[PDB]
């Protein structure tokens, strides 16, 4: 688990900092990935490798990993930097751990589309597919990140570009099964025995690396996301 | 340089009999003899390999023997449909397969497949371009050799491209050097053969075949006498195209 | 806090020619103060796994000998560079000991080791009669014999050269692209410490 301030604030023009602590098994041995999710949208990767940003992210966002802790420096925040920022790291226990979310409150192409949802009759099953187009699907890895309404991000499963390695979270292990079809450019997630606590959006996140985050522990990061499929498993 | 000559020319033996076929060799070649069978029109089929081992599928009435400078194919049983031309092949010089003028025997007196394309009249526009598309084995771990057969003249060697493992180099014959160039498209699993500077003597039926398996890891535990060794490391011939000539 | 002459880590991480996988070009990093913070300024890495030690606490540890071996390996084969791993390039080209105390650094080199027609200068061993011992090296190119007929030193239909090329092309997807790997090791068996941190 990565500890993180639940809510930070600042005035427009000042630089705020969002810390994120962790054990020597997730941040001390691997890299940190910061994300940003505006209210009602999908997360976007801000900083990977603890100091590197993609082309889309401006230079105002800074990152730093000093030992087993990280920090997201937002120099000169504008009115549009009002969202929840999450940390990310790959624990050596074969799981992608997220943070808690920091509601920064101010005081002033590649397409991933997924389908398959609805009521699941809590004890039934459901099929999840994720279409992909335009990023050489056989080279990038795939993920599954679900988010309960009003809660944080929770990682479900991962599969490398080769498809040999596949990891699952401790609460979805033995019940979910992930797979991919390089010919059809689609990512599947077979859910069985869905419980009452599996209600979320189930985003389909496209990784930027090739191998699993355990072997490539200095490059992983969820670049392109999609519009989640809100499953509603209930009585 | 190693010339292989068959002793018999036209065996007119009736069925319910035996059959003998000899083969000499100038240089002392080891057990690298492969007897082929060629029905009129069809593609050659390998009967005996390593001069003692029979293929996987052919009847057991093809026991061949001999080693060194003299080999012998003994079809010592009946000949129901043995009407075909029986060729020979050496593999002492690995990239320099040389055949011999075979014997014509008469009656009295499989997902692995590689098809070809490209042919017809070539005198106008003296530049052809052949192709060879594979559909079975994983194209890329095998080398691809080309053979041509002039009308009623026998099989010949053209050239080959080594697998991506042992370099993408090439090695042609003497009569097609400087004119014929071979290249591969392993991404599409297609091998090509350019025919720049075409002559009158290049009016043969061309074949594309496999070559040695670049992966000798799988070829270690396999005994070189079983059906599994024949499936992974052996030649798989295809159909034949044609080239012509005019005035 | 008494840095005198930093180790030539720029002669190991930033080099123009990396050897094949069956060669190592092992360099004895010794007799020089080692600053493990200079490795982070050479290139953006893709794999950084320190087995036994910590990347931050590397600076305040002393060792008797530090080695740095480098080689170009395929993308699908970086996962085999780990203590106790089996594979083609983990049993016949480079065997790391199960008690390995060091770091394995890997990073892509598609912009420097991939020509349009493929570079066949990076060779890898496919199979041996036995498996390599931890930290062993074989440069012998004795021709393999896959059959019952003896091979008198000529690559034939059943005689194979033990070294095969990768054929790195820029169009190959990630997984068949060159990946330069620099495995750092540390020894403290029986010797005075000569490779310490900035102190």
């Amino acid at each position: 688990v990565l500890t993180q301030p639940p809510s930070a604030s600042g005035t427009p023009g000042q630089r705020v900092t969002i810390s994120c602590s962790g054990s020597s098994s997730n941040i001390g041995s691997n890299t940190v990935n910061w994300y940003q999710q505006l209210p009602g949208t999908a997360p976007k990767l801000l900083i990977y490798s603890n100091n590197q940003r993609p082309s889309g992210v401006p230079d105002r966002f800074s990152g730093s990993k000093s030992g087993t802790s990280a920090s997201l420096a937002i120099s000169g925040l504008q009115s549009e930097d009002e969202a929840d920022y999450y940390c990310a790291a790959w624990d050596d226990s074969l799981n992608w751990v997220f943070g808690g979310g920091t509601k920064l409150t101010v005081l002033g192409e590649v397409q991933l589309v997924e389908s398959g949802g609805g009521v699941v009759q809590p004890g039934g099953s459901l099929r999840l597919s994720c279409a992909a187009s335009g990023f050489r699907f056989d080279d990038h890895a795939m993920h599954w990140v679900r988010q309960a309404p009003g809660k944080g991000l929770e990682w479900v499963s991962v599969i490398s570009g080769d498809g040999g390695s596949t990891y699952y979270a401790d609460s979805v292990k033995g019940r979910f099964s992930i797979s991919r079809d390089d010919s059809k450019n689609s990512l599947y997630l077979q859910m069985n025995s869905l419980r009452t606590e599996d209600t979320a959006l189930y985003y389909c996140a496209k990784d930027r690396s090739y191998g699993p985050p355990d072997v490539f522990n200095y490059e992983y990061g969820m670049d392109v996301w999609g519009q989640g499929t809100t499953v509603t498993v209930s009585s | 340089e190693i010339v292989l000559t068959q002793s018999p020319a036209t065996l007119s033996l009736s069925p319910g009999e035996r059959a003998t076929l000899s083969c000499r060799a100038s240089q002392s070649v080891s057990s690298y003899l492969a007897w082929y069978q060629q029905k009129p029109g069809q593609a050659p089929r390998l009967l005996i390999y390593d001069a003692s081992n029979r293929a996987t599928g052919i009847p057991a009435r093809f026991s061949g023997s001999g080693s060194g400078t003299d080999f012998t194919l003994t079809i010592s049983s009946l000949e129901p449909e043995d009407f075909a031309v029986y060729y020979c092949q050496q593999r002492s010089n690995w990239p320099q397969y040389t055949f011999g003028q075979g014997t014509k025997l008469e009656i009295k007196g499989s997902e692995v497949q590689l098809v070809e394309s490209g042919g017809g009249l070539v005198k106008p526009g003296r530049s052809l371009r052949l192709s060879c598309t594979a559909s079975g084995f994983t194209f890329g771990d095998y080398a691809m050799s080309w053979f041509r057969q002039a009308p009623g003249k026998g099989l010949e060697w053209v050239g080959f491209i080594r697998s991506k493992a042992y370099g993408g180099t090439t090695e042609y014959a003497a009569s097609v050097k400087g004119r014929f160039t071979i290249s591969r498209d392993d991404s599409k699993s297609i091998a090509y053969l350019q025919m720049n500077s075409l002559k009158t003597e290049d009016t043969a039926v061309y074949y594309c075949t496999r070559d040695r398996y670049a992966r000798y890891d799988i070829l270690t535990g396999l005994s070189p006498a079983g059906a599994d060794y024949f499936y992974y490391a052996m030649d798989v011939w295809g159909q034949g195209t044609t080239v012509t000539v005019s005035s | 806090p008494n840095i005198t002459n930093l180790c030539p880590f720029h002669e190991v991480f930033n080099a123009t020619t990396f050897a094949s996988v069956y060669a190592w070009n092992r360099k004895r990093i010794s007799n020089c103060v080692a600053d493990y913070s200079v490795i982070y300024n050479f290139a953006p890495f893709f794999a950084f796994k320190c087995y036994g030690v910590s990347p931050t606490k590397l600076n305040d540890l002393c060792f008797t000998n530090v080695y740095a071996d480098s080689f170009v390996i395929r993308g699908n084969e970086v996962s085999q560079i780990a203590p106790g791993q089996t594979g083609n390039i983990a049993d016949y080209n480079y065997k790391l000991p199960d008690d390995f105390t060091g770091c394995v650094i890997a990073w892509n080199s598609n912009k420097l080791d991939s020509k349009p027609s493929g570079n066949y200068n990076y060779l890898y061993r496919l199979f041996r009669k036995s498996k390599l011992k931890p930290f062993e090296r074989d440069i012998s190119t004795e021709i393999y014999q896959a059959g019952n007929k003896p091979c008198n030193g000529v690559a034939g239909s059943n005689c194979y050269s033990p070294l095969q090329s990768y054929g790195f092309r820029p169009t190959y997807g990630v997984g068949h692209q060159p990946y330069r790997v620099v495995v750092l090791s540390f020894e403290l068996l029986h010797a005075p410490a000569t490779v310490c941190g900035p102190k």
